[PDB]
């Protein structure tokens, strides 16, 4: 849909990922996504605010970090994080099949936890902890 | 209603 | 996502069913479920469009009509229908025990075929057929 279309243009270098919202694909970018390079709309900021650090009874976060939803999810294997990333976002934003490869490794350090910081189009902001404190106004 | 399990 | 506790809130009348994705529990509702009253996220739409009318070797739809997944499902006995509803969606959206009530019901017309149109929280859209064809293009 909307997101999937714009992400293709980013791949074709016809769009800057900063100009799209990476949670819903709206072109109505209000702000810079706090964790990853890319835009965000105000609707997704609200979701992100409501969704943050909610937990399920298994001990991981209820919602995917990127889309505030998620069907199948990857779960981060360290106690300071416990973030989830769904299969669709991983396939969309790292690239097709990256999710399948990630399920094939123990333990799984997530995109906020890995030391690399760049995984396909998924780009961790170097100053994310600070942007994150500001984000929670 | 009859039931089945799926192919997860 | 955490559908169970969201539906709990819908039932308490302190959240609107149309503001959650009834397919996965996502809060990032950008559209409407084409069959039932309730929201839908883009991930779930991409899955529906993908597993659209896939069939198992028993002659029935592979996936649940509501969530496009499911482990154990109920099957409709209405010829031109062949739809499936998983016990998890039924117990959550219709209500605890409704699945076993429906399994005992012999035969069984599914919520897409019934005359009634409303079954607990599961409400069929009057204009589902228009919405459905529109969903697929
Ligand atoms: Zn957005
Ligand atoms: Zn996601
Ligand atoms: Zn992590
Ligand atoms: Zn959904
Ligand atoms: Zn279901
Ligand atoms: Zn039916």
């Amino acid at each position: 849909g909307p997101l999937g279309s714009l992400v293709y243009e980013v791949r074709q270098k016809c769009r800057n990922i900063e100009d799209i919202c990476i949670s819903c694909g709206s072109l109505n970018v209000t702000l810079e996504h706090p964790l990853f390079v890319g835009g965000m709309c105000q609707n997704c900021k609200n979701c992100f605010l409501e969704c943050a650090y909610q937990y399920d009874d298994d001990g991981y976060q209820s919602y995917c970090t990127i889309c505030c939803g998620g069907r199948e999810v990857l779960m981060c294997g360290n106690n300071n994080c416990c973030r989830c990333f769904c299969v669709e976002c991983v396939d969309l934003l790292v690239g097709p099949g990256a999710a399948q490869a990630a399920i094939k490794e123990d333990p799984w350090n997530c995109y906020m936890c890995g030391h690399k910081g760049t995984y396909g189009l998924l780009r961790r902001r170097e100053d994310w902890p600070s942007r994150l404190q500001m984000f929670f106004a | 209603a009859r039931t089945k399990q799926t192919a997860r």
